[PDB]
């Protein structure tokens, strides 16, 4: 069996891998920031609840100008509030109910969701009829969609359930790189600062770490035990936090090419549904199936805040680019928003 | 008055 | 507020007006789920009663219903099953042909087994469709169903086979006070499948009508 | 009579916290049913007439013990009436939405006008306000002064209501048993029989009976000295039994 | 078949395992740096007045 | 998108006359729709706002009482009820397109105007007429009579274009945005209370009456006018 000795030698090449990783494992992150000071206790309260969702908020993402935020949920509307002044500026009637993702575009003119329909639909929003339209179905995927983010006006990279990553061009509706090899489904997606790269992960328990502009996987990350929901990078752009099933975050380095630390409770056994960072990376903020978003202390894994307004499932949460606000989603259809 | 309650 | 955020307060008013009226639209409809393994009868169904998810409208007895036929796509299905959550039935078609036909059968109740237990659907009732039964009417006589279910004590004709059937897949749920299951062996030619569903739906109309008026 | 009034204030002020923060809840905060409407309506009238009695506790201790001998505005009174009958009205519609949602499934989730509710409340409430008016012309408890007879025959047209709103709630009660009894099987219907006998004995025998006492006994019964030291206060302290279990039961035991 | 995707793999480990890794120690105080260098103007780890606050 | 408008003609004084607009090819329900006049020697004037639903609706003082401004959602179409009319009604009607949520462009799109003929922040244009010289940086300043930096950030200050026989255009919204058809040699700054309009790089077919108007609070008013002769 030559395919019994090639595995052999996949077998070596991952003990290899794993030597080199280790090698380099001088020290931890957390007895480095044994001496930083800690932050103390976040005391966050929430200072609007946008209420106008009528089924469980599935994802949301912010606007480059930190104001407009895009929210979709399960009655088969994205809606586009003003977060100053909780004003609805854009309902979106979907095609498909089912949605489970939604982006907003960097430029700002649109945003796009998809899901079990297997179509992230771009919806133009600044359109000379006045009226938020369809512009441009991309179908091509053959499993829900799960996370689909936007690079530019005419580039977006979408994960689907059918275990493969795609860029897509808008203009002609046709994917231009697929980024295969994860063996699970891939539930979660997050571009670098530079967007020339960017991290998913899926139920492998592994994430992966793609190029834009060639189009193959440099980096495998591995270290959970389950599927991972969640995905950031950090604003620097060299390390990421992950969040799983396992009641734990983990955030890896680009550089350095290995798991640097583990953000864990006892107390927390739910799963982590959503990640993300502040301006600075200090700190990371988790939404958990206890309801409640969880802010830890990035670099000393202490939890250094609880966001317990939320009724349901938390199931997507985003910061802003001024860093001003934090807008927690769930799925008892309220946005909160907090500082 | 019916009952001054 | 200036003149403009007072208009932008007013558009979302109406907003919030339309968003109303569309979540009391479809709050009042039904959302039921079809299921089961590959090639089991679904599709004849699916006819009967009119890529990603398909969803057919049906309005039977001034009820709207809107049936999601997921198993299109091929993926694991934990991580979107929630979003059917609230669902008022789950109808599941079962093929009684596809006992003798390759463990097909045990597929079924494995994916049976998987959803009826699943953690959230633990109020939501099943409608069961046995369907194929003519098909099991000619291939009763000609390979026991012995060859299916392992024990299987006193094997007749069409009678207490399908009775056995039933019974297996009814004792599935680990929590039978809770949800109620339901069952129609059914024919290709009948107008008793929306009759049904209509009359399984009710029991679960009744149940959430006394859920809304605190009951 | 002194421990009855000092019991009344007990049951309405633990009454009077738990129906307001009810009031609260799903007056401004929670998302409501087109039921909780009804709940909604059932609190402010239950508010009403458990602050009146508190308000009228406090005229009996400060007249028992600092002697201010306050001469209250008996204006307030019948708005007192129109909040009793209002709770007693609002409890009965309660149990007739209940049936009709049983009786008749589709219609009611589908074809229920969303303003029927606050129609039933606004009109049910005018009638049992336009009542409460007219007792108070035609008695004497307003400004204005009313002969004994005219006051009596509208005060047994009070009263006729009254057991006309228990008959209504008896038989949306008995047909709703009855319906659930012949073609209930997705429902837990043990829990579900004893809510609906405990609600119909709560309004037989802590909410009917302060109406009963002073809208039919005192011009039939007639002794005008037995029944004023005994009946009278225990009579208002079912009724406010009535008023402080209200909320467990229609909003409380539901929500939590 | 599976021979080929095994082949695919292992020349994608081959890829994987030629990478020019730095120190965990050096990377951990890259972090270092950038969460010392921005933490002035994170409104999350240090709270805000009123008058720079929009929400 | 496409507005068209009628009802013009002669009009005798006291009486009453209808004018009609049609929406073609927008989503007429969403917009809150205006009417703006102009007197055929004087620049614009606002009467009118219906909003999006038909929930709010506005006069100017001139027109309280006399003008009925009302619309009609399935038929996509603005009418205008006039009675009592007199000759400081003979004007041009044009009836405005607007939006209203935050990154809208209201005034964006304009009826193409009909002749009638009939038989307060006030904002100041610096100078009516300036000279032009193709291709030379042109600064066209409006005075305001109030702040209009509001307290949210924004600054109601609108710029329009009336080139000679075409409708008024929106060049900048705002202030400061530019809107979707204009070069980018357009560009608008200010303070609050003091306003210029810089074309850099002047081009042929740009010369017309220019435009300033404050939303601030309605009535909206608009400048006199300042018109570029070459
Ligand atoms: C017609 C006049 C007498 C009514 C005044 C009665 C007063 C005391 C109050 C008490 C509680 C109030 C109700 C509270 C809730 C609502 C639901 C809303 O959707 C319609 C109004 C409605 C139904 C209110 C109507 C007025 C009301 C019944």
């Amino acid at each position: 069996s030559e395919l019994d000795q090639l595995r052999q030698e996949a077998e070596q090449l991952k003990n290899q891998i794993r030597d080199a990783r280790k090698a380099c494992a001088d020290a931890t992150l957390s007895q480095i920031t044994n001496n930083i000071d800690p932050v103390g206790r976040i005391q966050m309260r929430t200072r609007r609840t946008l209420r106008g969702h009528l089924a469980k908020i599935y994802a949301m993402h912010w606007g480059t100008d930190s104001r407009l935020l895009v929210s979709a949920s399960q009655d088969g509307k994205l809606i586009i509030w003003d977060s100053y002044t909780t004003n609805k500026v854009h309902a979106i009637p979907l095609r498909s109910s089912w949605v489970m993702t939604c982006a907003y575009a960097p430029s700002g003119n649109y945003v796009a969701c998809g899901g079990l329909d297997n179509i992230c639909s771009i919806y133009n929003l600044k359109t000379r009829e006045g009226n938020v339209r369809v512009s441009r179905e991309l179908a091509g995927h053959t499993g829900y969609l799960s996370c689909c983010r936007f690079l530019d006006d005419n580039q977006i990279v979408t994960s689907s359930g059918d275990t493969t990553c795609a860029l897509w061009d808008i203009e002609t509706g046709q994917q231009t790189t697929t980024f295969t090899g994860h063996t699970g489904d891939v539930m979660s997606l997050s571009l670098a600062p530079d967007t020339r790269l960017f991290v998913s992960g899926a139920c492998d328990a592994s994430a992966k770490l793609w190029d834009v502009r060639e189009g193959m996987c440099r980096q495998t990350f591995t270290g959970h035990e389950s599927d991972i929901n969640a995905i950031c990078f950090f604003p620097n752009g060299n390390a990421f936090a992950t969040g799983s099933d396992d009641a734990t975050c983990r955030l890896f380095d680009l550089r350095a090419d290995q798991e640097l630390m583990t953000y864990s409770h006892d107390n927390i056994i739910c799963g982590i549904t959503s990640v993300s960072f502040s301006k600075s990376g200090r700190l990371l903020l988790a939404g958990y199936d206890d309801f409640n978003c969880n802010v830890w202390d990035a670099l000393k894994a202490d939890r250094a805040g609880v966001l317990a307004g939320h009724d349901n499932r938390v199931s997507c949460l985003g910061v802003t680019d001024d860093g001003m606000a934090v807008a927690t989603g769930s799925w008892d259809s309220f946005l909160k928003i907090w500082n | 008055c019916k009952n001054f309650f | 507020l200036s003149a403009e955020d007072k208009a932008a307060v007013e558009r979302s008013k109406m907003i919030d007006r339309n968003l109303r009226e569309d979540g009391e639209k479809a709050a009042r409809e039904v959302k039921l789920l079809l299921l089961g393994a590959g090639e089991s009868g679904k599709s004849t169904i699916v006819k009967q009663m009119k890529t990603g998810i398909v969803e057919t409208h049906f309005t039977f007895k001034d009820l709207h219903f809107k049936m999601f036929d997921v198993g299109g796509q091929r993926s694991e299905r934990k991580k979107w099953i929630h979003c059917f959550e609230g669902v008022t039935a789950i109808i599941f078609c079962v093929a009684l042909s596809d006992y003798d036909l390759v463990n097909r059968m045990h597929e079924s109740m494995k994916l049976f087994d998987s959803i009826c237990n699943n953690k959230w659907f633990t109020d939501t009732s099943i409608i069961l469709f046995l369907n194929k039964k003519d098909l099991f009417e000619e291939k009763i006589k000609k390979s026991p169903l012995t060859i299916c279910y392992p024990e299987y004590a006193g094997s007749n004709t069409y009678e207490e086979a399908a009775a056995y059937i039933q019974c297996q897949f009814e004792d599935l749920n680990k929590r039978k006070d809770t949800k109620e299951i339901y069952t129609h062996f059914t024919c290709a030619t009948d107008t008793k499948n929306v009759q049904f569903v209509f009359d399984a739906v009710t029991d679960v109309i009744i149940k959430n009508n006394l859920k809304d008026c605190g009951l | 009579t002194l421990i009855p009034v000092f019991l009344i204030l007990f049951i309405a002020l633990v009454g009077l916290v738990g129906n307001g923060f009810v009031l609260w809840l799903l007056g401004f905060r929670m998302r409501r049913n087109a039921f909780s409407v009804y709940v909604l309506s059932l609190a402010g009238a239950d508010f009403l007439f458990l602050c009146f009695q508190i308000i009228n506790c406090l005229v009996y201790l400060s007249n028992f013990f600092c002697s201010i001998s306050i001469n209250f505005p008996s204006f307030f009174t019948t708005v007192m009436t129109c909040a009793y009958l209002a709770g007693l009205s609002m409890l009965s519609t309660v149990s007739t939405e209940r049936c009709l949602s049983v009786l008749w499934p589709i219609w009611y989730r589908c074809r229920r006008p969303r303003h029927l509710s606050a129609v039933v409340c606004v009109l049910l409430w005018a009638l049992s306000l336009l009542l409460s008016i007219l007792e108070g012309k035609f008695c004497g408890f307003l400004f204005s002064d009313g002969d004994s007879g005219w006051c009596q025959t509208f005060d047994f047209i009070t009263a006729a209501w009254l057991i006309f709103l228990f008959m209504v709630l008896c038989g949306s009660s008995l047909a709703l048993l009855v319906r659930i009894l012949c073609g209930s099987r997705g429902l837990p219907l043990t829990r579900l029989y004893l809510t609906i006998l405990l609600t119909v004995l709560v309004f037989l025998l802590c909410g009917l009976p302060f109406g009963i006492q002073w809208f039919l006994i005192l011009w039939i019964w007639k002794d005008s000295d037995v029944l004023f030291c005994h009946i009278h206060p225990v009579s208002v302290v079912l009724s406010s039994l009535n008023s402080s279990a209200n909320p467990i039961i229609y909003f409380f035991v539901g929500s939590f | 078949a599976s021979i080929a995707q095994a082949r695919k793999l292992v020349e994608q480990l081959k890829m994987e395992a030629n990478i020019d890794r730095i120190k965990v120690s050096k990377a951990a105080a890259d972090l270092m740096a950038y969460c010392e260098a921005h933490a002035k103007e994170d409104p999350l780890l240090t709270p805000v007045p009123a008058s720079e606050n929009p929400f | 998108v496409q507005l068209v408008e009628s009802g013009g003609g002669l009009v005798q004084p006291g009486g009453s006359r209808k004018l009609s607009c049609s929406a073609s090819g927008f989503a007429f329900s969403s917009f809150g729709m205006h009417w703006v006049r102009q007197a055929p020697e004087k620049g614009l004037e606002w009467v009118a706002y219906i909003s999006s639903g038909s929930g709010t609706i506005y006069y100017a003082d001139t027109v309280k009482g006399r003008f009925t401004i009302s619309r009609d959602d399935p038929k996509n179409t603005l009418f205008l009820q006039m009675t009592s009319l007199r000759s400081e009604d003979t004007a041009m009607y044009y009836c405005v397109r607007s939006i209203y949520y935050y990154g809208s462009s209201p005034f964006d799109f304009w009826g193409q105007g009909t002749t009638l003929t009939v038989s307060d922040i006030v904002m100041t244009q610096a100078t009516s007429s300036v000279p032009v010289t193709p291709g030379e940086s042109v600064s066209i300043s409006c005075r305001s009579s109030k702040s209009l930096l509001h307290s949210n950030g924004n600054t109601y200050l609108y710029w329009f274009l009336q080139r000679p026989g075409q409708s008024p255009q929106l060049l900048i919204y705002r202030m400061s945005n530019l809107a979707s058809g204009v070069p980018d040699r357009f560009s608008g700054s200010g303070s609050g209370t003091a306003f210029t309009l810089t074309i850099s790089r002047l081009e042929a077919e740009d010369v017309g009456v220019y435009y300033c108007m404050q939303h601030l609070e309605y009535p909206l008013t608009f400048g006199a006018g300042t018109k570029l002769e070459l």
